[PDB]
């Protein structure tokens, strides 16, 4: 506690006598050495950070087409087409 | 001729010239270092609070980091992560040839 | 009209393989910066602890500037960062849309992740090396044969 | 009193402070970061013409 | 003749089509001045102390 430095929790728990023994997810720390005592450290671990995780997209069936954009696709058939017939037009004009 | 010794000591040994050494595969276990007195000493505690407070305050990490990366001195710890050349070579092509 | 085709034709598809190429490099998400840093410098992304956690008093006497410029924050970060119980942090972030960091330990965080829907992420490394180990009542007999 | 902060260099730790540790607006972070792709009409437009 | 001109724009246009896309994106700046001095010159833009 605050000022009082009553152990809340499970610490309370064996300094107050209430429990026998405190078999749990505990970390050894330093002030804790001085209220009750400890075994050998089991299991080691650490700070970690856990955050969301941010949603990969994932490839397409046409994932080829995917490095030009949808529109000149859509305009380079429209200039295939109309070359074409200009080629078409000038092939046909009456060669005398 | 393998040959079995302890982690911090691959890591080191593997840091040292010519870095003819390497790591293979984990560990096989979790072991530790411990400040051992004679048994039933009157410096147990005193000893043992003692640490407690260096690993929490980290310096034997800044230990770590001097008795092993500190001096990180056989290469590719650091060529490792520069880079590289160009005008490839008649021994890349030369299977093509054949 | 045919070689301005060759014109126009050479200039595309050539231009095409530059971005091809660019595709075939590299697909790896940046997943915003780790080992933290910059929780102790952004304000966008809020991050607590556990209420009477251990790490909650660590940050309080931690003398690292960063770990301090956190604890700065976390005592002045309002409303609480902090929480009680251990999946109110979870589904807090789960919610947060990635406006709340939070931390906890590497078995936690592996174990959660091992869990459905994956929707966490480990970042960064641990910060530090603890363990948990079995605590009797100081001065009981306990002691040794359980510590043997 | 000045000159021992000054060879003390907290005025630039306090200078990282109030300067470069909110650091805030974009392109000091993002500046230093990658690049999208998939190019557009509007970079090609000009051939068709 | 051609084998020169082979060999001529076998080597240009490879070197031409290196990067294209890196020269399409650039978007680079405008920035009229620096150093003012047009400030003096010009009376277009104003500008004032505290
Ligand atoms: N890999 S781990 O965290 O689960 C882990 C951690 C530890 C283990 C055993 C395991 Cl499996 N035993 C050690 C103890 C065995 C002896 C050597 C080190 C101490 C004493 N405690 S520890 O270093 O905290
Ligand atoms: N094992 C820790 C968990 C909380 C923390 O890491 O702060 C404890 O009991 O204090």
């Amino acid at each position: 506690d605050a000022d009082t430095k009553i152990w809340n929790g499970m610490v309370g728990e064996l300094v107050y006598g209430k429990a026998d023994i405190a078999i749990a997810p505990l970390t050894i720390t330093l002030v804790r050495e001085e209220v009750i005592d400890f075994s050998k450290p089991f299991m080691s671990l650490g700070i970690s950070i856990m955050i969301k995780k941010p949603q990969k997209s994932k490839p397409g069936v046409f994932s080829f087409l995917d490095p030009l954009a949808y529109e000149i696709w859509m305009c380079i058939v429209f200039a295939y087409i109309g070359v074409s017939v200009v080629l078409f037009l000038v092939s046909r004009f009456s060669p005398y | 001729y393998a040959y079995l010794l302890e982690s911090t000591m691959n890591e080191y040994i593997e840091q040292r010239k010519p870095c003819d050494t390497m790591k293979v595969g984990g560990n096989l276990d979790s072991k530790g270092y411990g400040i051992a007195t004679p048994k039933g000493s009157s410096l147990g505690t005193p000893v043992n609070l003692a640490v407690l407070k260096l690993s929490e305050q980290g310096v034997l990490d800044k230990l770590k980091n001097k008795w092993w990366y500190d001096k990180g001195e056989c290469g590719a710890k650091d060529s490792g992560s520069k880079e590289k050349t160009s005008a490839l070579s008649l021994s890349n092509v030369a299977g093509v040839f054949y | 009209v045919g070689g301005v085709w060759w014109f126009f034709t050479l200039i595309i598809i050539s231009s095409y393989t530059a971005n091809l190429a660019a595709f075939l490099t590299v697909e790896r998400m940046v997943s915003p910066i780790e080992s933290a840093e910059d929780l102790s410098k952004q304000t966008e992304i809020a991050y607590g602890t556990l209420d009477s956690g251990s790490t909650k008093e660590f940050f309080r006497r931690s003398k690292i500037a960063v770990f301090d410029k956190m604890w700065t924050y976390m005592r002045s970060a309002e409303p609480s960062v902090f929480v009680r119980t251990t999946a109110e942090g979870v589904a807090r972030v789960r919610k947060s849309k990635g406006k709340y960091a939070y931390l906890l330990e590497s078995t936690m965080n592996e174990y959660i992740e091992q869990r459905k829907p994956c929707d966490t992420m480990k970042v960064g490394g641990n910060l530090d090396s603890k363990g948990y180990g079995i605590a009797t009542p100081k001065g009981s007999s306990l002691g040794t044969p359980v510590n043997l």
